[PDB]
């Protein structure tokens, strides 16, 4: 269907199983137009991808193993070379991006 | 579904595919041309698909059969999904021969302790995702209304009531929703929400089917 917004952050999953999932979007905002109905934009959108964060995360975009933080604040914190929100990249003994930054993290790569 | 086993091609005759494109939704038939589903299974333009083992196969022992009329519940509110239930009607009414089967309505809602039938074409992987072709099945006692809140803090009621396995491990999942949880003849489940698939003090949630009884036969009635 038609995704109510074109970035959103605080992004919510329903419980529900449908098949794609439901999703809202909390975002602050301001009463732009603010979709078709509002308080947020109260509208769920039902589909594969919830979209895009509309600033950055260390992580960069995805990861696969994101450790993380279910509680308040901390939520979470997850290659090659890092991303341009990264802040302390290093490769390690291996071959030749830890941020304290917080947030939902976004889905996994694989 | 997570944690159950395969269900064997129309063994439960009764269950449906809501598709409108691809699978997103479950259903049981519960009459000649009607489909009980999830309230938050609604959408438009639906095409209901029953006596299906591959859904992404087609067996002639399939009928597509689009969707004449698709009906909600009242209280139905998508926050706290109370009221979870859709009515579907057929455009017409299929055959009902041993694959495709009609499942029959409750007369009173099941004690806990109970082993109920579960079924869906959900995931099968709680941490990931692994949509089978064929449909998968659950064996799951209900929890008492008192334990299920002891799990959902705040967020039951008089009509969705949990099931599953409090250790957790089976449940149902994703693309399940709308589905039948069965208990002796009787469909008293229909799958509607949970914090993640199959985690310790975390079981599923299938609304109470024996509280829209009348609500039925009215909407079928009129409709």
């Amino acid at each position: 269907m038609e995704r109510p917004w074109k970035c959103c952050d605080n992004i919510k999953r329903l419980p529900t199983k449908p098949d794609p999932p439901q999703w809202r979007c909390n975002d602050e905002l301001e009463p732009s137009q603010c979709c078709k109905s509002c308080r947020i934009c109260e509208d769920i959108y039902w589909g594969a991808d919830p979209g895009p964060f509309c600033t950055p995360r260390p992580w960069g975009d995805c990861c696969d193993k994101a450790f993380c933080n279910k509680m308040n604040p901390p939520t979470c914190r997850c290659v090659k070379e890092c991303a341009d929100a990264c802040k302390d990249c290093q490769r390690v003994e291996s071959s030749e991006c830890k941020d304290r930054f917080t947030g939902h993290p976004g889905p996994v790569c694989k | 579904i997570v944690g159950g086993y395969t269900c064997g091609a129309n063994t439960v005759p009764y269950q449906v595919s809501l598709n409108s494109g691809y699978h997103f939704c479950g259903g049981s038939l519960i009459n000649s041309q009607w489909v009980v589903s999830a309230a938050h299974c609604y959408k438009s333009g639906i095409q209901v698909r029953l006596g299906e083992d591959n859904i992404n196969v087609v067996e002639g022992n399939e009928q597509f059969i689009s969707a004449s009329k698709s009906i909600v519940h009242p209280s139905y509110n998508s926050n706290t999904l109370n009221n979870d239930i859709m009515l579907i009607k057929l455009k017409s009414a299929a055959s009902l021969n041993s694959r495709v089967a009609s499942i029959s309505l409750p007369t009173s809602c099941a004690s806990a302790g109970t082993q109920c039938l579960i079924s869906g074409w959900g995931n099968t992987k709680s941490s990931g995702t692994s949509y089978p072709d064929v449909l998968k099945c659950l064996k799951a006692p209900i929890l008492s209304d008192s334990s299920c809140k002891s799990a959902y803090p705040g967020q039951i009621t008089s009509n969705m009531f949990c099931a599953g396995y409090l250790e957790g491990g089976k449940d149902s999942c994703q693309g399940d929703s709308g589905g039948p949880v069965v208990c002796s003849g009787k469909l008293q489940g229909i799958v509607s929400w949970g914090s993640g698939c199959a985690q310790k003090n975390k079981p599923g949630v299938y609304t109470k089917v024996c509280n829209y009884v009348s609500w039925i036969k009215q909407t079928i009635a009129s409709n």
